[PDB]
């Protein structure tokens, strides 16, 4: 399965960013007999996102926060340029936060979208025939399957946009160490890491004092290029 | 393709059989 | 001498883990040498971007989890990465930092999959093998980490609905946690925690009476026996213990299982007033 949406297709500012992307299959039988039920589809999808966006964002960021912090501090302990460290941290933090938001919301979204559509359909028909209830269940299941990826991308991007400042807060002291060292006219080097690399690591895989080789940055560049749930920004 | 998955699957079964007991 | 030229191949592969154009071959070769190179784990951890690349191989199969589409090639590739992560989790020089980075948290989604295909089963077992390697160290920080990351609810789902091997590995993990004093006190701390564990163990006894499994029965009994060491858990077991453990339901299957018979006999004596 390929993702339909690139990261810049979905406007997160408001829930109204969903409406231009809602897939509404025209062969759904419930709408063949009751076209007036098309209208409550948007509010049900918006409602299902509204009740899950905040809890998923907080959990997805919480899970990826410590992991990205510790691995980035470790990888850039002998790099005096907080510019590279901050860019790499965001590439990984957004990538892992988007992944954890995907795992967390895909199943509850299918459930929530289906449930909200069933209640909106039932409140519009009130007393419904068991034949009409089969229509509402099939429509709710079809619409949830057809819009789960959109709602998932909305929550993912929301979590990604919030991970920016959160990752900066976690790396505040690491940024200040490199900024304070530059003002004293010297590069920053973690003393514990510098000792270990110099004393215990083999030459071919040792961390280099003079920054990091740009070709070894391929990992963090891939984090920004290939985000789970979205189309890759470029090829290769 | 499918042979290597089966080969790796049998090895994990052997590995987990020793781990859970020993 | 001759072994030094082989270490240069190890170094080149670790460096090739960074670029995605050379990662798959480097994952394959390094997983094969993870048994013959004792210091491979510190080299993997302290090199640049290596652990980040392994986390990348994990997150990149998240879209394949839901809907379940994980192919055989994807499962083989990501399990080569999980193999190297297991190498890092086992080594005493990298185990603490492995847990400090909360790396197992990104294997938890795999333990949540329910697909019965072999790519998904091989994924769950490999992931379970990583957690198994952790508890086999009998380290206090491994128990404290697992108690606080909510892996017990994940094991209970596998213990109730997984395959026969998956149930046994998950039960073994819960057993190792329970064997540690802190794990027993944590699960018996509130009735909400204990009751949820005892109900799952109860359902497994019914399943075992229909579909028998010697090794699964052995570790289900060990869990019950360990729970009986706690006073609050001992009182509840006297009214909720499955009758199939007190009668002769598992008499023929346990005929040649000396240790399980001993554990089961000690269990029934512990519950006696
Ligand atoms: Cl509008
Ligand atoms: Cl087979």
């Amino acid at each position: 399965p390929q993702p339909q949406y690139s990261y810049h297709d979905i406007n997160v500012y408001s829930l109204a960013g969903l409406a231009p992307h809602i897939t509404l299959n025209p062969t759904i039988p419930l709408f063949q007999a009751h076209p007036q039920l098309k209208q409550c589809v948007r509010q049900a999808i918006e409602r299902a996102v509204q009740e899950l966006v905040h809890p998923v964002v907080d959990r997805s960021i919480k899970i990826a926060m410590t992991t990205c912090e510790q691995i980035v501090r470790k990888d850039f302990a002998l790099d005096s340029e907080e510019s590279r460290m901050r860019i790499a941290a965001h590439h990984m933090m957004r990538n892992l936060t988007a992944g954890m938001a995907m795992i967390t919301c895909r199943e509850p979204l299918l459930m929530s979208i289906s449930t909200n559509l069933k209640n909106s359909f039932a409140s519009a028909l009130r007393t419904a025939s068991p034949q009409q209830r089969e229509m509402m269940d099939q429509a709710a299941a079809q619409l949830a399957q057809d819009n789960c990826e959109l709602a998932c991308c909305f929550i993912q991007k929301t979590a990604v946009e919030k991970a920016g400042p959160e990752m900066d807060k976690r790396l505040a002291t690491e940024f200040e160490l490199r900024k304070h060292a530059r003002q004293e006219g010297r590069r920053y080097c973690d003393p514990v890491v510098l000792t270990y690399q110099a004393e215990r690591m083999p030459e071919q895989i040792r961390l280099k004092v003079g920054g990091v080789d740009p070709k070894q940055l391929a990992v963090y560049e891939e984090f920004a290029r290939n985000v789970p749930g979205f189309l890759p920004t470029n090829d290769l | 393709d499918d042979q290597q998955l089966d080969h790796n699957f049998k090895q994990m079964e052997e590995h987990l059989a020793l781990m859970v007991e020993g | 001498g001759p072994h030094m030229l082989e270490r240069e191949k190890i170094y080149q592969w670790i460096n090739e883990l960074s670029s995605p154009e050379t990662r798959e071959n480097a994952l394959l070769e390094l997983s094969k040498k993870r048994e013959s190179v004792p210091d491979l784990a510190p080299m993997l951890w302290h090199s640049f971007g290596t652990i980040a690349a392994l986390l990348q191989e994990i997150v990149n199969i998240y879209p394949s989890i839901n809907p379940p589409t994980l192919t055989a090639h994807q499962s083989n590739r990501v399990c080569n990465a999980l193999a190297l992560l297991q190498c890092v989790a086992s080594h005493p020089e990298t185990r603490s930092a492995f847990l400090a980075a909360h790396i197992p948290l990104f294997l938890y989604p795999f333990l949540h999959t329910v697909s019965k295909t072999r790519p998904f089963e091989y994924l769950r077992l490999t992931s379970l093998g990583v957690i198994g390697a952790l508890v086999k160290t009998d380290e206090q920080e491994v128990i404290n980490f697992l108690l606080t990351t909510e892996i017990i609810p994940l094991c209970l789902r596998i213990m109730e609905s997984g395959s026969e091997l998956s149930k046994t590995v998950a039960t073994f993990i819960l057993q190792k946690i329970l064997l540690d004093d802190t794990g027993l006190a944590y699960i018996c701390q509130t009735y909400e925690r204990f009751s949820h564990v005892a109900m799952i163990l109860g359902k497994m006894v019914l399943q075992l009476s229909k579909e028998p499994s010697a090794r699964l029965l052995k570790h289900v009994v060990r869990c019950y026996l360990r729970l009986s060491d706690n006073p609050r858990a001992r009182e509840a077991l006297r009214q909720c213990l499955p009758d199939q453990l007190k009668d002769t339901t598992f008499a023929q299957v346990l005929k040649d299982d000396t240790t399980t018979k001993r554990w089961l006999a000690q269990l029934v004596k512990n519950l006696q007033e």
